[PDB]
């Protein structure tokens, strides 16, 4: 879950 | 240790450049992306495990965003300035059915910030304290998050007293807006969940995601 | 000015001597009477106009009572001690359907109080700060209520640093449990309104009155 | 309104 959040935090 | 207020102010300066309810929801989604970048700029934040980073943001995004647009609305008359460059007047919010919460925001947050002339360094630290919520459920290391919170307000108190020597109670006065932010933050969320239930009022992906479980 | 912590501690010492939910509601009603006497013992409180005295108590009674039984539950294992001399264990609360809120109380309040060894003088001041809520709607003179709040935490900070010189962050740590108290206070109220709606679980006159409008 | 509260505060 929380697709968008993880992607942004990881970049 | 290693929680300079200068770095906190930088994070703030780095991100800060018809239905009034619809415009607010869009502004919230837009700001959610900016919130993550802001967080990454907060000392030691990105050093926490990715999971706790998600827990902290999902737990305080609402209070974090509310605090931001409120401080940004100090100069504004009776209303707030959205990140989209739009203005939501007190009467407009009232005609949309959210006047009550909107009044609490103007009375307990916007006005109080304008009255004590809360600066950007102070806003930053407060948001940093909110971000570092040791009570967030699921934290792999709440004690560590707690340690960061203490370093933040320790630096904030230092910032104060030094910049506002004549106001020995400024530090406590800043901290005492958190209870209001927490209360107003919870009410705005209830409204949002209702807007979603009703189906009306468009809600973008990021904002929608924040409404996901847990 | 004229807000000695000794008077605050005295107010505390002056009042402090099968369905677990029913027992909690009864304890709450019982404590509501003791809350008024406690308030009258708080410096300058009774000097405010009777109406603002009603507004302040009706606005914080829940947070005031929660803070009290929580601090009273520090020595307790996994549960709380009611003013009636009854013990509500974590499992018992869970078997009644209120485990979630009960856990927040133990995790965010009881445990945190026990960990930092919050004393009675500190509890008192915090409750005094809650009592003096300048945000309470209807106040004939919110500015005056605000002034009293500032005198309270000003004395609290003085109490600290002096009694706990080795803990320069104790003052802020105490103030930082208010956001949790405010949040937990709001959730307990929601439950209470639900208990009333459902009709089950007896509710006495005083507690019932607090559920009246506004 | 608030019968009980007023009576107690006044005494
Ligand atoms: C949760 C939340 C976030 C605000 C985001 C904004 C408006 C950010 C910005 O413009 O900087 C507040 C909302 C979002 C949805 C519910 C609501 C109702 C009345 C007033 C407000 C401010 C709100
Ligand atoms: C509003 C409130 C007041 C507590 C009063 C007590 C228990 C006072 C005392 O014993 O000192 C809390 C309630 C009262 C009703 C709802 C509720 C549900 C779960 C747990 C609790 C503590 C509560």
């Amino acid at each position: 879950k929380h697709k968008i959040l993880h992607r942004l935090l990881q970049d | 240790e290693d929680m300079p207020v200068e770095r906190i102010l930088e994070a703030e300066l780095a991100v800060e450049p018809n239905d009034p309810v619809t415009n607010i929801c869009q502004a919230a989604d837009k700001q959610l992306f900016t919130l993550v970048e802001w967080a990454k700029r907060i000392p030691h934040f990105s050093e926490l495990p990715l999971d706790d980073q998600v827990i902290l943001l999902r737990a305080g995004w609402n209070e974090l965003l509310i605090a931001s647009f409120s401080h940004r609305s100090i100069a504004v008359k009776d209303g707030i300035l959205l990140a989209t460059g739009l203005h939501v007047h007190r009467n407009s919010a009232h005609s949309a059915g959210v006047g009550a919460i909107f009044d609490r925001v103007l009375t307990e947050l916007v006005s109080k910030m304008r009255d004590m002339q809360m600066d950007k360094t102070e806003l930053g630290c407060l948001r940093a304290i909110v971000l570092f919520n040791p009570d967030s459920k699921g934290l792999s290391n709440p004690a560590e998050v707690e340690a960061l919170r203490e370093k933040v307000y320790a630096s904030l108190e230092a910032y104060c007293k030094h910049k506002y020597p004549e106001q020995p109670g400024r530090f406590a006065k800043l901290l005492l807006r958190l209870p209001a932010l927490r209360s107003i933050g919870l009410k705005c969320l209830e409204h949002l969940f209702f807007f979603k239930l009703i189906g009306d009022t468009p809600i973008d992906t990021f904002l929608m995601e924040m409404l996901e479980a847990p």
